[PDB]
C-alpha cells in the first residue's frame, strides 16, 4: 500500500460522484452549555 | 532518581457536584 490516492470526480458519473459530508458531533457534558436550540428563557 | 507519590494525583472524575457520599 502507498500513502495517498486521488478521486476521479468527473461530471459524467451516481454513487461514483463526489458527496460532501458534515458530521455534527454534540458535546453533551456536565460542563456549562454554549450551543443551544432557540428557546426563550422565562423568569 | 525516584520518589514515593503517596496519595497524590487524584482528580474530579466528572463535573457533577456530590457531597457527604462515597463514589
Amino acid at each position: 500500500y502507498f500513502p495517498l490516492q486521488s478521486y476521479g470526480f468527473q461530471p459524467t458519473n451516481v454513487g461514483y460522484q463526489p458527496y460532501r459530508v458534515v458530521v455534527l458531533s454534540f458535546e453533551l457534558l456536565h460542563a456549562p452549555a454554549t450551543v443551544c436550540g432557540p428557546k426563550k428563557s422565562t423568569n | 532518581a525516584y520518589t514515593n507519590s503517596f496519595t497524590r494525583g487524584v482528580y474530579y472524575p466528572d463535573k457533577v457536584f456530590r457531597s457527604s457520599v462515597l463514589h
